[PDB]
């Protein structure tokens, strides 16, 4: 009956792959490239919105930059609203931890089980898998500045600068060449924004085009904060940075 | 019930626990070591019903055991109250809730101090600088309230929980054949082999 | 025997001139039993305070419940939430139990920031709302706040005033109480700034 | 309460009182105690209302089911469906109902179903409280083949006497009349059925 | 707590007192007892008063998605059939006991309903622990066609009854009026005759009179 | 293989071929059938075709009592049809039960219709092949006509026609409302309704009927029933005289 | 008996495309033309009537919807898929948020609800992609009014002006060329009815046309008197006089 | 393309169900079987083909009661009526459980009707290799039905199915034309072994037996029962003397 | 045909046939053949039993359903395993609730309808494996055949299993004489033997290889192998 409609989703081809895997990261590489970069007092996350019109709502939009706690933020490369059914649960579970804990979660361990739900809808259930990569910046007492990376397959990976979306090998490449183990964060808003700039498919890259986040040890405080950049502070970092 | 003293001084936490388990009109046992270990800086006395005393432990244990594992780390003395704690409010809503309180005692290796926690069954949770379930307050919170310093070292810690015991056997109708007492510093856990004479 | 008698307290807040005030007593009591001196049982969310009085695991339980709901509503709502909200959150939350209900007697204090007016509300531990706008009374001895906010409680007070009216009301209420007192707080609430005073008070 | 239903020449009658109570208050003077489950079949209710208008309703929805589908219900199906909930859960229903109806192949039928769910077909039924001081007057009056002024009259009598000697009884006396002429209703009140 | 409903020639009043007890012990001296199911179909509640709140805006919900399906102004039957489903099925453990009025397409209508789900029709019906008091006016006072400012007086006048004879009830009297032309009206407080006097004294403190250990600043930023 | 022409997935023009099939199927009984509205009454005329000499004509309908108030006249084949009877009378039952008033047709409409739309968007279930009429004498909104199909639209009409030779009658109908410039037929009594609607058939379809050749339902202010062979004979003989 | 069909319907193909959901933007291609406008002081949403029969009754057929007292909706592509969109939006304004904070949701966040709803059916065993856009316009007390397309995919994107369905390409451009932040509703219904007439063959006014707009509370349409701090509903159809009012205006 | 035809409920793309149209297939292979309404009751007669002198005569029973007072028989696939009636006769219990009076014939067309029209909602299951004949008598009359794989189902004055349909239905049509006021439960018995003998003439190939049942207020008091022993050879005289 | 058809027990064929229903008849073709026989006191069952080797046993093939029911199998061993199983739960329940034997009947009808529920859903599959049922109840003896299409016959005698065919027309030849063997269990059992030996082009019937049941008046359902065969070679 049912089973001749059935695409099989969670198989391997004769070379060991995972079809909807190798489809879903397919995909991904057509989307806005999202760029993030760690350093010793800060993580980086800029991304490129894919496609605007001059009628977009720049001030009410976000389509590549949530927060997740008030420690951890993830940019997206992929589906839009795939993204959001995973950043829901994954608020869920921070909020889990700190209620059966009564601490933050520590980043690796949210970025786990993020991963693990991935790799579920790769092995049982008959699903499409999430259309989704994920960068994550986030902080914790043990490790300090982390950021992470995963794909559909739900494997991830720790990086200190690292692209999802399209354009990553060139972004990779730009990225090695200049990054260095010292690096403060004005640096790396410099690096990841010159990176774009170079990488884009894009005439130019203006404010309209970006999204824009930093964690920082507040400056002033002595503790973390995030700060998603509103249309106006993208206009002035990327005048600061020559770019005009 | 059994006796569940804990007291936490500059450098550690004391931890005296009594040693009978009787069942009735009997003794059963007089060297009932009622503790568990968690982590490596973090005890857990106990007492209540019967088989959901060690149950309980033990439960406890294994939660505990599985994260460090895990996360190749050793959770906070806070966190592993926190989850105690959630676990005894979700037992108090259940089907038989488990009838057992705890002391919690840790050296925070990240704060460099140590942590005193009482939780009751029902998930009623207290930091404190001593503590007690049962009786046993009524008997000995007098004594602490008199002598105790958040200065004292180790070893007038034991000598303030000496005379707790002491006046325990004096005015307390039950045998309870005297305590185990077991120090959480920041060198782990010990237990001194010697209250009998010492 | 009477889950609300088990652990003892008490929360008063107060609506004055463009200001709250929302006190507790600090004890946590095993019915004759003194336990802790330092058991608040008042939280808040942003700018909106909880005070809960009851069954002290309930206190706790909610607390960690509402830190949870206001943390995710925050990041969906991209705002903090107000004392109108959240009073009806409460009143919902406490209404799912309704069967099985949390042992609490929960008190609402805040200034809704866009309005700018001072809010209280209480419920009962199955949520009905005490939508007054003079005081609102909640735990052990709320018998003898009655008594006190009546005689004390007069409207418009300055921050400075209300701050004497609600720590007596709240003294004096506490010392006819058996299961109440043992330290007492008293936060003056306003749109800019939050004070926090803990006040001298009898220890038996 | 006290209620009654009686099968007549052409048809069949049922009648009421009107009080409701809660101990000694009258909570209601008026109530309306004779319900409708279809065109021509009625019921009267005793025991729990709450009980008695969720069966009543329960089976009001069952008929005009079975109506939609297989035309006209008989009688003896209603009080089937009704008994059906009656006996199922007699555990946990209060509820004592008298079943009245007309169908044109078998004109007046009495159904009682009382506590525990039982049913009893009947010439003519009492039921609630009040019906406990009428069996000896009931019994001696009722014959079969009445018209519908001597039934009317006969409802009348005995009704007023549960209502003259049962506190739980009294207000007015409501009748539905069901024959193949159509449904009609009657009332009539304490100053009439006291001077009889 | 009292609670009337009165019909008259064009519509139907409701009105409530506004006392709120546990115990012995007034803790509201003027909540609003008087619901809003949708804007022509109110509701005045004793009994359990989250039962009453909590019930009244399920329904109240429930209904408002009806209409919107349905393209049809709320009916007050089926105001009164889902309530008393859902008060039958829990059995008389939602402690709500109402009084349900309102006007609709097919005219204006007067219920009551008990916790364990039964439901009365009147022209007037009072709840509560003045339901007695109350009903002493209604039926003196009650008659075939009112006016709705002699329905006003009666509803009135008989919350009055329970306020000044029940101890169950006080403070003031809350109306509500839906007539069939029109939108419902709220009169809130529409009566007020329990002023608290003035008191004989001054209670405000000379300031410093509260013996204070520490004072710090509470952190409500980001 | 066409996948996507078997179950209720999108083509990739966006179409559901399975829908558009299902369209095809209401067509199968080659009957045709309109509705009218009155001052205060709603009428629907359907052919009745017995070609079988075996069968009971008595029981060749497609005409449904849904509800007290409601009739629902079928395009499509019979056990589709009888599906489509059996649920909307459940369904105008459970509505009278839970709310307390009597189902109005628009919403069992939608309801039907939204039953349908599901069929469209579920892989395991078929769309049924069948056109639904539905009328009565709403309380509120008087006389009604709404329609649903295998897509779960549904919309109200002033009148409306179905099957293979629906639009003949539609541009007859429509022609007739141009000229009288309202939106029903304008008669005191449902008999006179039932004429027209006879009447407009046979112009539209070009045929004269027997009283075995049509089956006809009318709803009224609380009551939907249809007519007997007789009712219909004298109505046959009232259009004959004058015309 | 009993769906068997628990696996995906749309899934990635070796391109990177989900065919169904690009199928079904296709079946919003072809829908009737629908638009929103974002003005300083309202929103207004607007789309052709495009009835299927004389014989129909075309107000019996809205394409504009009440969400909330302060959200509607209007959409291209499948009707039949919008209509119980449109039922299970209005239930989850009360389940998911109603019936927890006692007011009703911000438009945002609606909005994400819907898109949820249709995100699922792009992942779910055994469903299609709704066959849909939508256009929700709204006003909430801490965002002020917004305007929300949302997408077969589940996405959903602010403007401050934009269309859907056949002619949208044109009336996007169209609206680029008129749209400033300046605009009163007024000028922005005018601008929305210029833009409409560009995308409609036939008959163009009131009866033909359908126009809703979210402003300023219409305290004469809440039903009741009483309680000061309800002034009633943002929401409002225009019916088809107002909308022939502004046609001679035009 | 096509293959509308490999899965049970899809629509050609002239709208038909082609499963369904196989279904009747198994129907028209099988064994002829019959009913006649008379004018108070129904007779019920069927063809079973002797394929050996092994078979036990009178011992395999084609034609089934349900509740006391309905006949059905059907042909084609044998299990699949079976299946069909079992459904009926909990579908007459529940009736008559839930409403005292026993199910109304018509009622009874319908409860068949709605099961069987399900079977063709579905890739999951197959439709009924059946067409069944049935009725009985009931509170207003006798009334005889035929229902067909798709689920659709009429009232019938005579009815038949299987191999030999064509001549059985000429037959039938005779009787109704030369009989215009009735017939008798009598005279149906007679005619229904008449026209089941006539029926053979295609299936000519090997030998069978006649089996016959009815329910008729006047004979059988309402109630359904087989025609054995001296009525059943009566019958039996009258087609072997007819068919010459 | 065949080809695009044959693919589950859902699919009707264009002309109305159900392969995998025929996939499974034709295991049963191509099991060892058995043969039952009965009169009007004894029913008789006689199966040729397989090997696999000369180094293995014979594999079994009658079973006992009840006191007075039993059965012989050709096709797949364990779905006739399941279905005697049910068969056995069928006759107990009976018995422990009518306190009632089964009629052989009543057991024909429940063996038809469980057949039946896997050849019309999906992802079951027909039983593939016929099945003779003797049994002594109420109204004397019986034997059955059952087909995995559902189809239950019941006949004075049948064979089944390959070369059925040999048998089946003996016994359709013997007919007016062993129907007659009342009151002497020895001569039915020697003409089911007899009915046989039609089917071997094979070889020849051995001691371990022969397999007889019996049932009737005053006898208990039966089975008999090895040296208990002996007197019938």
């Amino acid at each position: 009956g049912s089973r001749r409609y059935d695409s099989r989703t969670t198989i391997f081809s004769p070379e060991g792959r995972l079809y909807q895997v190798e489809y879903a990261l397919e995909s991904i590489s057509h989307a806005g490239t999202a760029i993030g970069i760690m350093a010793s007092d800060g993580i980086v996350l800029a991304a490129e919105r894919k496609v605007t019109s001059t009628l977009l709502e720049q001030d009410t939009s976000t389509e590549k930059l949530y927060k997740l706690n008030d420690k951890i933020a993830v940019a997206v490369a992929g589906l839009t609203a795939d993204a959001e059914i995973l950043i829901n649960t994954a608020r869920i579970h921070a909020q889990n931890y700190l209620k059966t804990y009564n601490e933050d979660i520590p980043v690796e361990i949210l970025v786990r089980r993020l991963s693990d739900i991935k790799q579920g809808y790769t092995q049982h259930g008959g699903l499409r898998p999430f259309g989704v990569s994920f960068i994550y910046a986030g902080y914790d007492d043990r490790y300090g500045y982390q950021l992470y990376t995963s794909n559909p397959s739900g494997n991830y990976t720790g990086w200190k600068a690292i692209s999802v979306g399209a354009n990553t090998s060139a972004a990779q490449t730009l990225l090695q060449m200049d990054y260095k183990d010292d690096m403060k964060v004005d640096d790396a808003i410099e690096l990841a924004l010159k990176t774009l700039s170079k990488t884009t498919d894009s005439s130019a890259l203006t404010y309209d085009r970006l999204e824009f986040a930093t964690i920082r040890k507040g400056a002033n405080d002595g503790e973390v904060y995030q700060k998603i950049f509103k249309p106006q502070e993208i206009k002035d970092i990327l005048v600061k940075t020559g770019i005009t | 019930m059994d006796i569940i003293l804990g007291i936490r001084v500059q450098d550690s936490v004391i931890l005296a626990s009594s040693k009978a388990v009787t069942r009735g009109i009997s003794v059963l046992k007089d060297s009932d070591d009622k503790t568990r270990q968690l982590s490596p800086h973090t005890l857990m006395s106990f007492a209540g019903e019967a088989g959901d005393t060690v149950q309980f432990a033990e439960y406890i244990q294994a939660n505990i055991q599985l994260y460090s594992i895990r996360e190749d780390y050793e959770l906070s003395p806070q966190a592993v109250s926190s989850f105690v704690r959630q676990e005894l409010a979700k037992s108090i809503r259940s089907r038989r809730p488990y009838q057992v309180n705890v002391l919690i005692g840790g050296y925070d290796k990240k704060k460099n101090k140590p942590e005193l926690y009482q939780i009751d069954y029902l998930g009623t949770k207290v930091e404190l600088p001593y503590g007690a379930h049962g009786y046993s307050g009524f008997y000995t919170f007098s004594l602490l309230d008199h002598h105790y310093r958040p200065d004292m070292t180790t070893e007038e810690g034991l000598d303030l929980l000496k005379l707790c015991v002491q006046e325990l056997e004096k005015r307390m109708p039950m045998d309870f054949k005297g305590v185990i007492v077991k120090i959480v510093d920041k060198d782990g856990i010990r237990q001194v082999d010697d209250f009998q004479a010492q | 025997s009477d889950p609300s008698s088990i652990n003892g307290g008490i929360v008063v807040a107060m609506t004055g001139k463009d200001c709250v005030a929302i006190a507790c007593d600090l004890r946590l009591g095993s019915q004759s039993l003194g336990v802790s001196n330092k058991f608040e049982k008042i939280f808040h969310y942003g700018h909106v305070f909880l005070g809960i009085t009851g069954l002290a695991t309930d206190v706790t339980t909610l607390n960690e419940m509402f830190r949870y709901k206001t943390n995710l509503y925050k990041l969906k709502e991209e705002r903090a939430i107000e004392p109108e909200t959240f009073t009806q959150l409460v009143s919902s939350s406490l209404y799912e139990r309704r069967f099985g209900p949390y042992f609490v007697g929960p008190v609402v204090a805040g200034i809704n920031s866009k309005s700018g007016k001072p809010f209280i509300a209480g419920f009962d531990l199955i949520g009905c709302i005490d939508e007054a706008k003079d005081f609102i009374v909640s735990g052990t001895a709320s018998d003898q706040l009655f008594g006190m906010c009546e005689s004390l409680y007069e409207p418009n007070l300055e921050p400075e005033d209300l701050f004497e009216t609600i720590s007596q009301a709240l003294l004096n209420a506490a010392d006819r109480d058996a299961l109440s007192g043992w330290g007492a707080v008293v936060y003056i609430i306003k749109k800019d700034e939050v004070v926090k005073r803990y006040l001298k008070m009898r220890q038996d | 309460t006290s209620i009654m239903a009686v099968t007549f020449k052409d048809g069949v009658i049922l009648g009421a009182d009107s009080r409701t109570t809660t101990g000694a208050y009258i909570a209601n003077r008026v109530t309306d105690k004779l319900t409708r489950v279809h065109d021509k079949i009625w019921c009267c209710r005793s025991g729990s209302a709450a009980d008695t208008q969720a069966i009543a309703d329960i089976v009001q929805y069952h008929l005009e089911l079975y109506t939609s589908q297989y035309g006209t219900p008989s009688t003896e199906t209603a009080a089937s469906v009704f008994k059906e909930l009656c006996y199922e859960n007699k555990d946990n229903l209060t509820a004592g109902i008298i079943v009245a109806g007309y169908d044109d192949k078998n004109k007046g039928e009495v159904y009682t179903i009382p506590l525990g769910g039982s049913v009893h077909k009947l010439p003519y039924a009492i039921a609630g409280s009040g019906s406990t001081f009428i069996y000896g007057y009931c019994d001696k009056n009722f014959r079969e083949n009445m018209s519908k002024e001597e039934t009317v009259d006969f409802i009348k009598h005995s009704l007023s006497q549960a209502i003259k000697w049962d506190g739980s009884s009294g207000g007015v006396i409501r009748m539905v009349v069901l024959t193949a002429a159509g449904v009609e209703r009657l009332i009539f009140y304490p100053d009439e059925y006291e001077q009889l | 707590t009292t609670i009337v409903g009165v019909k008259f020639n064009n519509g139907v009043v409701i009105a409530a007192d506004t006392r709120s007890t546990q115990g012995p012990i007034v803790a509201d001296k003027n909540c609003a007892k008087l619901h809003r199911i949708s804007p022509k179909i109110w509701c005045a509640g004793a009994g359990t008063a989250a039962d009453t709140e909590a019930v009244t805006q399920l329904i109240g919900s429930n209904i408002e998605l009806h209409s919107l399906y349905t393209s049809r102004e709320p009916r007050v039957v089926s105001a009164l059939q889902m309530l008393k489903q859902h008060l039958f099925k829990y059995q008389g453990h939602i402690g709500a006991y109402l009084i349900v009025a309102g006007v609709d397409p097919t005219g204006s209508h007067l219920f009551s309903i008990h916790a364990h789900g039964s439901t009365d029709v009147g022209y007037y019906l009072s709840l509560g622990s003045g339901s007695l008091a109350a009903m002493a006016v209604l039926e003196s006072h009650w008659k075939q066609d009112l006016t709705k400012e002699e329905a006003i007086k009666l509803a009135s006048d008989a919350i009055q009854a329970g306020i000044w004879n029940d101890l169950g009830s006080g403070s003031n009297v809350d109306v509500c009026v839906m007539e069939i032309g029109k939108d419902a009206e709220y009169l809130r407080n529409y009566l007020t005759p329990n002023v608290r006097e003035e008191k004989q004294k001054s209670y405000k403190f000379p300031r410093g009179t509260t013996a204070v250990l520490k004072e710090s600043i509470v952190n409500i930023c980001d | 293989a066409g996948y996507d022409r078997h179950i209720t997935i999108f083509s990739p023009e966006g179409r559901l071929y399975q829908v558009e099939y299902a369209f095809k199927a209401t067509n199968q009984t080659n009957i045709n059938s309109l509705a009218v509205r009155g001052k205060d009454c709603t009428v629907v005329i359907s052919q009745k075709k017995v070609p079988d000499k075996l069968l009971d004509p008595t029981t060749v309908s497609y005409i449904f009592c849904i509800s007290r108030t409601i009739g629902m006249v079928v395009n499509g084949p019979i056990p589709d049809a009888r599906n489509a009877a059996l649920r909307a009378k459940a369904e105008a039952a459970e509505f009278r039960y839970k709310y307390g008033y009597d189902m109005p047709c628009d919403v069992l409409a939608k309801r039907m219709a939204n039953l349908s739309q599901i069929y469209t968007q579920r892989a395991y279930m078929r769309p049924l092949g069948v056109i639904l009429t539905f009328v009565s004498v709403d309380e509120e909104l008087g006389p009604s006509i709404y329609k649903t199909d295998p897509a779960g639209y549904y919309v109200g009409y002033k009148a409306t026609a179905t099957g293979p030779k629906q639009q003949e009658i539609t541009t007859n109908l429509e022609n007739h409302f141009k000229k009288s410039k309202i939106d029903h037929i304008n008669e005191e009594s449902w008999e006179k309704v039932v004429e027209f609607a006879i009447t407009h058939m046979i112009d539209a379809l070009g045929t004269e009927f027997s009283k075995n050749d049509l089956e006809v339902g009318v709803a009224t202010k609380d009551k939907f029933f249809t007519l007997s062979a007789e009712n219909i004979e004298e109505r046959l003989v009232a259009i004959a005289e004058q015309d | 008996m009993t769906d068997r069909y628990s696996f995906s319907l749309t899934t990635f193909s070796p391109s990177g495309k989900l065919g169904q959901i690009d199928y079904a933007l296709t079946a919003v291609k072809q829908g009737v033309t629908s638009l929103g406008i974002k003005a300083t002081n309202g929103v207004v949403i607007a789309t052709e009537k495009k009835s299927s029969s004389p014989l129909a009754m075309s107000e019996t057929l809205s394409k504009v919807s009440l969400l909330t007292p302060d959200i509607g909706a209007v959409y291209s592509g499948m009707g039949p898929d919008y209509r119980v969109l449109v039922d299970k939006s209005r239930k989850v304004a009360h389940t998911s948020y109603k019936r927890i904070y006692g007011e009703y949701p911000p438009t945002k966040l609606l909005v994400s609800e819907v898109a949820k709803i249709m995100q699922e059916a792009t992942q779910s065993g055994g469903v299609r992609p709704f066959g849909v856009s939508l256009l929700i316009a709204g006003h909430d007390e801490f965002n002020g009014f917004s305007l929300y397309q949302v997408d077969p995919s589940g996405s959903y994107f602010p403007w401050k002006a934009t269309a859907i369905g056949k002619g949208s390409v044109a009336a996007k451009t169209f609206l680029e060329k008129r749209w400033n932040d300046e605009l009163e509703l007024e000028d922005a219904i005018h601008i929305a009815l210029l833009t409409l007439k560009e995308s409609v063959e036939g008959e163009f006014n009131g009866d033909t046309i359908e126009l809703a707009i979210i402003g300023d509370e219409n305290p004469d349409l809440l039903g009741y008197t009483g309680i000061p701090t309800d002034k009633g509903p943002r929401f409002r159809k225009l019916t088809s006089q107002e909308i022939n009012d502004r046609l001679e205006a035009l | 393309g096509t293959g509308y035809d490999l899965s049970n409920s899809v629509f050609s793309p002239d709208g038909r169900n082609f499963q369904v149209e196989y279904a009747v297939k198994a129907v028209e292979n099988g064994t002829t079987s019959i009913g006649i309404k008379c004018n108070d009751g129904v007779v019920f007669a069927v063809e079973k083909l002797i394929t050996s002198k092994l078979l036990v005569p009178q011992k395999n029973v084609k034609i089934q009661v349900v509740d006391r007072h309905i006949g059905c028989v059907y042909s084609g696939l044998i299990p699949d009526g079976r299946h069909l009636v079992n459904r009926g006769r909990e579908e007459a219990a529940s009736f008559k459980k839930l409403y005292k009076t026993p199910i109304p014939i018509p009622a009874f067309a319908d409860r068949l009707g709605q099961y069987v029209q399900a079977h063709t909602l579905y890739n999951s299951v197959r439709p009924f290799g059946v067409s069944t004949i049935f009725g009985g008598v009931d509170k207003n009359g006798a009334h005889l039905y035929m229902l067909e794989p798709s689920g659709s189902y009429w009232g019938y004055k005579g009815a038949a199915t299987g191999k030999g349909r064509q001549s059985a239905k000429a037959e039938l049509e005779k009787l109704v034309d030369h009989h215009p006021e009735g017939l008798s439960a009598r005279e149906a018995v007679k005619q229904a072994a008449k026209i089941i003998y006539l029926a053979h003439e295609d299936n000519k190939e090997k030998d069978f037996e006649l089996e016959i049942s009815w329910c008729s207020l006047s004979e059988t008091n309402g109630l359904h029962k087989f025609v054995k022993g001296d009525l059943l050879q009566e019958a039996i005289d009258f087609a072997q003397k007819e068919i010459n | 045909f065949r080809n695009n058809y044959d693919g589950d027990t859902v699919t009707f064929s264009p002309t109305g046939r159900l392969f995998q229903v025929e996939y499974a008849l034709e295991a049963i073709k191509q099991g060892s053949v058995t043969v039952g026989l009965r009169s009007n006191t004894h029913a008789v069952l006689v199966a040729l039993k397989r090997n696999a080797d000369e180094l293995s046993s014979y594999q079994k093939k009658i079973i006992k359903c009840d006191e007075h029911m039993g059965l012989s199998l050709a096709g797949l061993a364990p779905d006739a395993r399941v279905l005697s199983n049910y068969l056995r739960q069928q006759c107990n329940y009976s018995s422990l609730v009518f306190n009632r034997k089964l009629a052989v009947e009543r057991a024909g009808h429940l063996l038809c309808d469980k057949a039946q529920k896997n050849t019309q859903s999906y992802g079951g599959r027909p039983y593939g494996v016929g099945l003779l049922i003797i049994g002594y109840d109420k109204s004397g003896a019986h034997l059955l055949e059952f087909q995995p299409s559902g189809n239950v016959t019941e006949l004075y005698g049948t064979a089944i299993g390959a070369r059925s065919q040999g048998a089946k027309t003996y016994l359709e030849r013997t007919l007016d004489t062993f129907i007659k063997i009342d009151g002497n269990p020895d001569e039915l059992i020697k003409a089911g033997v007899e009915a046989i030996s039609q089917s071997l082009r094979d070889e020849s019937l051995t001691v371990d290889n022969l397999s007889i049941a019996i049932v009737g008046k005053d006898t208990p359902f039966t089975i008999y192998d090895g040296e208990a065969v002996a007197k019938y070679i």
